[PDB]
């Protein structure tokens, strides 16, 4: 019985490979050989957000593209005002081992989580004026590596227990649990329509889930090592993943396989964070090599470098209006680039 | 060729000014060098910069040309500020030595003990106690206590505005400015030598199962001693022994003392990797 | 300029002031330690003498605080969450010296920690636990350490090894062989920026806190000497 | 897809010889360290051998020292374990395991229960 | 029966992933490139903006 199931799974894998090979009519690099390169994309540090006393582990922008939240090893969840560098808030954290932070699309709530296996929702629009823990979400059996607000009521969190969970914040219960990853899920990215989200785990695979149905639509493979970052394309029909094999790869949801790979011989340091520009033409990747490289998502040629961080770049985000790029680092400094 | 000498002393003055200015601007700018140790080094750099810009030109004029081309009151002011700033520089050297002694011998309590308040107290002491001592002794008290007729006689005999100190004044200024900070600096670096050498020996032992401390502390202490000790020895000898030394000896020893302030930035900031790399990033 | 802008700037300055107050208040004369080990080791009882899945242990020795973090709520896969402990002063690695079958697993874990890109700067305070049980096992001799390590047959006790007054030579040889097994990995690829501090601790040892204090003092002193070009 | 297919191994008399072979796919064999991990019946996973990227540095468990020989063929993307003088204590399922990250000399979760970069494994029985 | 249960779940997941419809990679790349071309003018990172326009000047 077990052998029959294994053989049928192997033949299903072969059939999927054959279908993908049939769909592979051409390649993104071959098709985009006609279009001109974007040229030397050079940005400069327009703001250096000082105020973190330890390594910055994560950040998240606001939908207003002005307020951004950052999390650090010092145990502070500072909401910044990038326009004027003013610190709007500074939230003390119960655990200093936070690995992720999320800022709600409405801006009323901010979330964080980490090695404490708990996603903590903080109210920013409280009538008393002092931010307090609105809700603590428990149920993950591993470190919470990423979280993203669906809305004021729903949040999606990925954990080191190989599962992604959808939460109902007002009740504090797991509305939906997503299973299928065999490694620590390291990051998740929400689609523009919020009906789908991808996750990148330590099994070198990325899976697309259905938020409403709790089922996995596709599995994307090709990466060689643990995937550290993931980010949907602005179109919503593709995403890019950064892994420990020092390679970024772009996958297409409808084509069900990767389109282009972003790697070089001299690049031997893994990617810690990936993000797309507003048009999706630029893929920004943060590496362990203290630097970030601006890739040409349609041509896989490094169009620029965001040199300027003194330690490992841990987080990287682009505003919803595409006006700026913020990169945090282990040197306790968060920089705004433009 | 006396005009040719000027070139050498002007080079010393400019080197002192540029090194101290580099240290000051880097520490005050970088926002990552506001540690209390770097604050001590910054205060020492500003002491040396003021000593350069103020004293070294007029002292050059006096050293090169045996005559004070400035006011007799300005003579007292210049002597007072020279003693003040040299003593302040040596005080800052001693305080930096004590700070590194705490960093090495009390590593776990170093942040608590050597905090910004203690460093500010050290800076205030090193600025004020030399100031009070020098200005009081020159103006209100008398270095030439005993109405030494030789004071006036020697002042005219030697270069204009001569630094004449009576036996008691000479002993007091020597002990206050050189010996008391110098003895502390010697012992604290020798103990640092012993600790660093034993630690390096322990590392060499287990791995088998260099001595960079020698080079660094030799550089520090040799620069300090060669630049200052002959000057203060001859200065304390002159009240006794009936002032036999030639004026040119006093004028080369004074310039050795100024060479210490010249070499202080190189010893204390440029010597260490963190300043070198930070200055490069600038 | 405007009232709202002035209020925002004042709030930012107040937040920065409170933030700077918190920073030094909680970071001066306090040190963070990562407690690593296996299930069989007495990691939870090493410094327990006067002690969300991260058991935090706080102890004081000489007015210096030590925050010892024990991660115990994650899966056995640890190549990712261990990078959060880059900035700890030391890693407290506990080994069950009596269990030879898992001792190679402990050696592999020690090697991975030693050679990790984000843990190659942290100095490991190795604690070879269960020394009494190791002594009893070697004295009984039913289980032979040569089966798990054939090169123990050619091993001889180091000359400067300091056995206990009532300690048997066979026990001394076995325990120092295990310590040397760890120290070989420690010194093979060590860059000199971190060191291993082996200690023969027991289940009833009450001086592990002082051992950690002295080792951290030595680690911080060596870091200061390296920073000041004295080492 | 990162795939590691193990071939060879089976029934063998004590003192015999078996040569396990592992075929790598989906990754560059030369950039990663390779291990051999075995799981005896009723026992957890145990690390058997090791080999670096080039193969100059080879590590062994003390029990299998002098009997097993780990061989890497970078051109053929194959990892071998020349097992000599087998004994009944060697009966286990043998997994070729790939270290998680390239250009690294640390291998953290190779012996994990659900490590992603192992193979299905081959049963080796000694009788 | 853990092994057979996991194998059955894997079989079901693989079949459910196999039965879907996949468009040609040429079509996918053409759509992606067309989107990038369409939204190129709205990307501040691609097209430098006047120093008055960007709020981070
Ligand atoms: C005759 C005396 C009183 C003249 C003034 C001496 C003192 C007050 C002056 C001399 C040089 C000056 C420094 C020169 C340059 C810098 C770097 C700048 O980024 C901040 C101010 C700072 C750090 C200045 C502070 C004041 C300073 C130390």
């Amino acid at each position: 019985e077990l052998d029959q199931l294994r053989q049928e799974a192997e033949q299903l894998k072969n059939q999927i490979r054959d279908a993908r090979k049939a769909c592979a009519d051409a390649t993104l690099s071959q098709i985009t050989n006609n279009i001109d390169p974007v040229g030397r994309i050079q940005m400069r540090t327009r703001r250096t957000l000082r105020g973190h006393l330890a390594k910055i582990y994560a950040m998240h922008w606001g939908t207003d593209s002005r307020l951004l939240v950052s999390a650090s090893q010092d145990g502070k969840l500072i909401i910044w005002d990038s326009y004027t560098t003013n610190k709007v808030h500074a939230i003390p954290l119960r655990s200093s081992w936070v690995m992720t932070c999320a800022y709600a699309p409405s801006g009323n709530y901010v979330a964080c989580g980490g090695l404490d296996n708990i996603c903590s929702i903080y109210n920013l629009k409280t009538r008393e004026g002092n931010v307090r823990v609105s809700r603590e979400l428990a149920g993950h059996t591993g470190y919470l590596s990423c979280c993203r607000f669906l809305d004021d009521n729903q949040i999606v969190t990925s954990s080191g227990d190989t599962t992604c969970a959808l939460w109902d914040i007002e009740t504090g219960q797991q509305t939906t649990t997503f299973t299928g990853h065999t490694g620590d899920v390291m990051s998740l990215s929400l689609a523009p329509d919020t009906r789908l989200f991808v996750s990148g785990a330590c099994d070198a695979s990325a899976k697309l889930w259905d938020v409403r149905e709790g089922m996995c639509r596709q599995t994307f493979t090709g990466h060689e090592s643990d995937i550290n970052a993931i980010c949907f394309f602005p179109n919503g029909n593709a995403f890019a993943t950064g892994s420990d094999d020092a390679t970024c790869r772009l996958f297409d949801l409808r084509a069900d396989q990767e389109l282009m790979t972003y790697s070089h011989d001299n690049i031997i340091c893994g990617i810690t964070s990936v993000s797309f520009s507003k048009s999706g033409r630029l893929l920004l990747a943060g590496y362990d090599d203290f630097n970030c490289n601006v890739w040409d998502a349609l041509k896989a040629d490094r169009a620029g470098v965001l040199a300027g961080h003194d330690n490992r770049v841990s987080c990287l985000g682009v505003t919803d209006d595409g006006m700026a790029v913020a990169t945090g680092s282990w040197d306790s400094f968060l920089k705004i680039w433009n | 060729v006396r005009a040719s000498l000027y070139s050498l002393m002007v080079l010393i003055i400019l080197t002192t000014l540029v090194g101290n200015l580099i240290v000051i601007v880097s520490i005050s700018h970088f926002k990552q060098l506001h540690t209390p140790t770097n604050w001590l080094i910054h205060s020492m750099a500003t002491v040396d910069f003021l000593l350069g810009c103020l004293v070294m030109p007029y002292s050059m004029v006096r050293s090169a040309e045996h005559c004070w081309y400035f006011g007799e009151v300005f003579c007292k002011i210049h002597t007072s500020t020279d003693i003040m700033l040299s003593s302040a520089s040596i005080f800052h050297l001693s305080f930096i030595s004590i700070d590194r002694y705490y960093a090495v011998c009390d590593p776990l309590r170093y942040k608590a003990k050597m905090n910004i308040l203690v460093i500010c107290v050290m800076i205030f002491i090193s600025w004020s106690v030399p100031a009070v001592f020098a200005f009081g002794m020159i103006f209100l008290e008398l270095n030439f206590k005993g109405a030494e007729e030789i004071y006036y006689k020697h002042v005219h005999c030697r270069g204009g505005c001569s630094v004449f100190f009576s036996k008691i004044s000479g002993v007091l200024t020597f002990m206050t400015s050189f010996y008391i900070p110098g003895s502390i600096m010697l012992c604290v670096y020798y103990r640092i030598y012993l600790i660093a050498k034993e630690q390096a020996r322990l590392i060499s032992d287990a791995n088998q199962k260099e001595r960079k401390a020698v080079k660094t502390l030799g550089i520090v202490m040799g620069v300090f001693l060669i630049c200052w000790c002959p000057f203060f020895i001859c200065t304390v000898m002159d009240p006794f022994l009936h002032y036999i030394i030639p004026p040119t000896l006093n004028d080369v020893l004074i310039w050795f003392g100024y060479l210490n302030s010249t070499f202080n930035p190189m010893v204390y900031a440029f010597f260490y990797p963190w300043f070198r790399k930070a200055l490069k990033m600038m | 300029v405007s009232a709202e802008d002035k209020a925002a700037a004042e709030r930012s300055k107040m937040i920065d002031k409170n933030l700077r107050e918190d920073g030094e208040k909680a970071a001066a004369a306090t040190h963070r330690l990562l407690l690593l080990g296996a299930d069989n080791s007495g990691k939870s009882t090493i410094v327990k003498q006067m002690r969300s899945g991260i058991f935090e242990t706080k102890f004081q020795v000489d007015k210096v605080n030590f925050h010892m973090f024990d991660v115990g709520a994650q899966r056995d896969e640890r190549r990712k969450w261990i990078q959060c402990f880059n900035d700890v002063t030391a890693i407290i690695f506990v080994v069950d010296s009596s269990d030879y079958n898992r001792l190679q697993e402990a050696l592999n874990d020690f090697k991975s920690i030693w050679n990790n890109r984000w843990l190659r700067t942290i100095s490991v305070i190795l604690f070879l636990n269960k020394q009494d049980l190791l002594a009893e096992k070697v004295l009984a001799g039913k289980s032979k350490i040569e089966d798990y390590f054939p090169e123990f047959a050619r091993y001889t006790t180091p000359e400067d090894a300091t056995p206990e007054p009532g300690e048997d030579p066979r026990v001394t040889r076995a325990k120092y062989f295990i310590r040397d097994e760890f120290l070989r990995i420690s010194t093979a690829s060590g860059d000199g920026r971190h060191y291993c501090y082996p200690h023969f601790t027991c289940s009833v040892d009450t001086e592990n806190a002082r051992r950690i204090f002295n080792d951290c003092r030595d680690i911080i002193q060596r870091m200061h000497l390296r920073q000041y070009e004295l080492l | 897809q990162v795939q590691l297919q193990e071939s060879g191994g089976g029934l063998v008399q004590p003192g015999g010889s078996l040569r396990l072979s592992c075929a790598a796919s989906g990754f560059t064999f030369s950039n990663y360290k390779m291990n051999w991990v075995r799981q005896a019946p009723g026992k957890g996973l145990e690390w058997v051998s090791d080999i670096s990227q080039s193969g100059a540095s080879i590590s062994y468990t003390g029990s299998v020292k002098g009997r097993f020989t780990i061989s890497r063929d970078n051109a053929k993307n194959t990892l071998y374990l020349q097992m000599n003088s087998l004994k009944p204590e060697d009966t286990a399922v043998y997994y070729c395991a790939r270290c998680p990250a390239p250009f690294t000399r640390d291998c953290f979760d190779v012996t994990s229960t659900t490590y992603a970069y192992r193979g299905q494994g081959t049963q080796v029985t000694v009788s | 029966t853990a092994s057979i249960a996991q194998a059955r779940k894997l079989v079901e997941q693989l079949k459910m992933e196999a039965n879907i419809d996949r468009i040609k990679v040429s079509k996918a790349a053409a759509d992606l490139m067309a989107y990038c071309e369409a939204h190129a003018k709205e990307d501040p990172l691609l097209t430098p903006v006047p120093a008055s326009e960007n709020p981070f000047r």
